């Protein structure tokens, strides 16, 4: 069971404030500090903050601008950070985390992409990746499908709802004319394809949109 | 005796963004660190008190962090105001001790001088001296050049010059020029002129005035 | 009010006067003495307490001749209060153990 | 209300001695220390030494040459400073300031300028400058005095007794002939004048002398 539960995105526009979630499942104590944690992209994570749930009380990382506020709501185990008057610089991937007040982050979130712009949301375009016709097969073949045209960071591309993960690569974003653009490949023996079928499940958090793709032969 | 060390000396940042002053103790003293800000001819004024805590009168833009050995003043969007020089000063161990200070210094836009003359007074002539002062007014950067010239000949005796500090209503810089001859002297030539070479400009900015 | 009962009210009234007072003097004997720490008056308030209940932790102390001196009479107010608490308690105590012996 | 009070500034010849006064307005306590910071021209601060007025204890820098000599009047809330037997190394601003005994420099006086010379005082000489009859004036027309032929430092130069701040350059002395001399320059619309009018009073506190001159145009 997933103990720490956070939205996947939040889209802001500069000078705007954000509340993020972390709704608590498992075993909580009184003595329980729930931590905040930021990772901006290709650098690693800094401590924001703390607050023990229990009491209510909050500290928060002096060393840096204190956008932030905590709060936390004892009956729905929720645990809230408010960061207010946001630029580029508070674009980052923000986890809460559980300490049971010796010291360690026994278990994290999986975290909140937030993306600090004024251009609007966009649901990507999901289009297959069959082989060209006149492609030789091996004892392994190679699809995959194309996910472009969507705004902000991230979306979550799977194969056959996750039964599927030997033999999928999913290339980083690329970014072109305010959208993301990125593909996912995957490789199963020859003769699996096209007698069993192969999915790509393509989430996009910050749209509240999720679509499937089934990837036939080209006619 | 506790060692206080503020390096950078200078500071310099653009206007609005964020600056970090540092100021290390030469052994742990806690959070036992106050930071004061002196402006030019001020006197210290208190900013943060142990290493963090505010004090009500102070800009929100100013915040302290910091333990054992390493403390940091922060300024969240300089402006001009906070043009001065800013010390740390340790409680921890007898006797108080002061950090060497920082200036803080901001690059703005490229600005022109207001270049201005005045003739000597007549309250002033009537003491048998006279001075001509030029002043090279809210100009960007400090690096300016003025010549005198006297009946298009250019003079350099009798010439004093002072440069202000950095401006704190506008991170520009000041200049006066003060040309002192006797009455006589001044009697028997007819233009005083004082030229300014900025890089804002290849034509010298030029003003004069005939006695007559 | 019981004698035993004054003379420990008398010691705590007395105690904080001593951990006030020691406070003071302690900052007082303490500048002027290069590396002293005992030398502000919140901490020094704290450290007379870590001192009258022998605690002793030791994150401060004094190393001048009136610290010490100070620190002394502290320790000895803190021993003799937290001891005539203790004489009182007990005979307290006696007395009631009289009372359920019918004496 | 300006709690501490000192002299602007004090002549003392090399070898002479010197008592400077601070008075304290405000909450006094028995807890208070009255410290002196000596500040030379273009260095920092230096801590001097302390006193507590309650008790008269002083403590002083054993880390430079002990000059001072610290004594308070509990009746008229003064702490004094005895500098003896000066040179030039003493020339320097000695600033008061107040320090409840936790540790910061909640407030300072605006300092006293001790100037150690055999030089005679000389209150300033002050003249207007008024543009040139043709000199063509923008929105804005700079005026200003001419502050010469005074010792010692320092002099204070204001415009329309502080009510005129915005547009106000004060440059440095420089020094010649045992005489410094400094120009004052402000800048008012060039409509409010000189209908409004622009006087500057011209402060030195070592000859005990203020003085006012109004900037008219030339006749
Ligand atoms: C009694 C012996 C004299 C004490 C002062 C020694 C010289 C002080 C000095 O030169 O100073 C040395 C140095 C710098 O001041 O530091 C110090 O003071 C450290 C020296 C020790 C100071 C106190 C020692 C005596 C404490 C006895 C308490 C009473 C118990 C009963």
């Amino acid at each position: 069971q997933v103990q720490l539960q956070q939205p996947g995105a939040e889209l802001v526009k500069p000078g705007a404030s954000v509340k993020l979630s972390c709704k608590a499942s498992g075993y909580t104590f009184t003595s329980d500090w729930i931590h905040w944690v930021k990772q901006r992209p290709g650098h690693g994570l800094e401590w924001i903050g703390e607050i023990i749930p229990s009491y209510g009380r909050a500290n928060y990382n002096e060393k840096i601008q204190k956008k932030a506020t905590l709060t936390a709501d004892k009956s729905s185990s929720t645990a809230f950070m408010q960061l207010s008057s946001l630029t580029s610089e508070d674009s980052a991937v923000y986890y809460c985390a559980r300490e049971r007040g010796d010291g360690y982050f026994a278990v994290w979130g999986a975290g909140t992409t937030v993306t600090v712009s004024s251009a609007k949301t966009t649901p990507p375009s999901v289009y297959p990746l069959a082989p060209g016709s006149a492609a030789q097969t091996n004892s392994m073949v190679t699809l995959g499908c194309l996910v472009k045209g969507y705004f902000p960071e991230p979306v979550t591309v799977t194969w056959n709802s996750g039964s599927l993960s030997s033999g999928v690569h999913t290339f980083p974003a690329v970014l072109q004319s305010d959208l993301y653009t990125l593909s996912s490949s995957v490789t199963v023996p020859s003769s699996s394809w096209p007698s069993e079928t192969v999915t790509c499940n393509v989430a996009h958090p910050a749209s509240s949109t999720k679509v499937d793709k089934k990837i036939v032969p080209r006619d | 005796d506790i060692l206080l060390t503020q390096s950078p000396a200078i500071l310099s940042v653009s206007p609005g963004e964020r600056v970090s002053f540092s100021c290390r103790a030469s052994q742990s003293i806690g959070t036992d660190i106050h930071w004061y800000q002196q402006r030019t001819n001020g006197s210290p004024r208190l900013l943060i008190k142990y290493a963090s805590e505010s004090i009500s009168g102070i800009p929100s833009r100013f915040s302290g962090s910091g333990s054992g050995t390493d403390f940091t003043l922060s300024i969240n969007s300089v402006e001009s105001e906070d043009i001065a020089n800013y010390y740390c000063q340790q409680s921890n161990r007898w006797p108080f001790t002061f950090g060497s200070g920082t200036k803080l210094e901001i690059k703005r836009a490229d600005a022109a001088p207001t270049v201005s003359i005045f003739p000597p007074s007549s309250e002033q002539l009537t003491s048998g001296g006279a001075s001509v002062v030029c002043f090279l007014n809210n100009f960007y950067p400090k690096d300016i050049n003025v010549k005198w010239k006297i009946d298009g000949s250019e003079r350099q005796n009798g010439v004093l010059n002072s440069w202000t500090d950095q401006d704190s209503k506008d991170s520009t810089y000041s200049m006066s020029s003060t040309l002192t001859l006797t009455k006589d002297e001044y009697e028997r030539h007819n233009s005083y002129t004082c030229e300014a070479t900025h890089k804002t400009s290849t034509s010298p900015i030029v003003k004069s005035f005939n006695r007559n | 009010s019981a004698l035993h009962w004054r003379a420990a009210g008398a010691a705590t009234v007395l105690l904080v006067i001593v951990l006030l007072a020691g406070s003071y003097l302690a900052v007082l004997a303490e500048r002027g003495a290069p590396g002293a720490q005992l030398i502000t008056y919140p901490r020094a308030l704290w450290w007379s307490v870590v001192t009258a209940t022998t605690v002793g932790y030791g994150d401060l102390y004094p190393v001048t001749l009136w610290g010490r001196c100070v620190a002394v009479v502290v320790m000895v107010a803190g021993i003799t209060s937290f001891g005539l608490v203790t004489a009182a308690l007990a005979t307290w105590f006696v007395g009631r153990e009289q009372e359920r012996r019918g004496h």
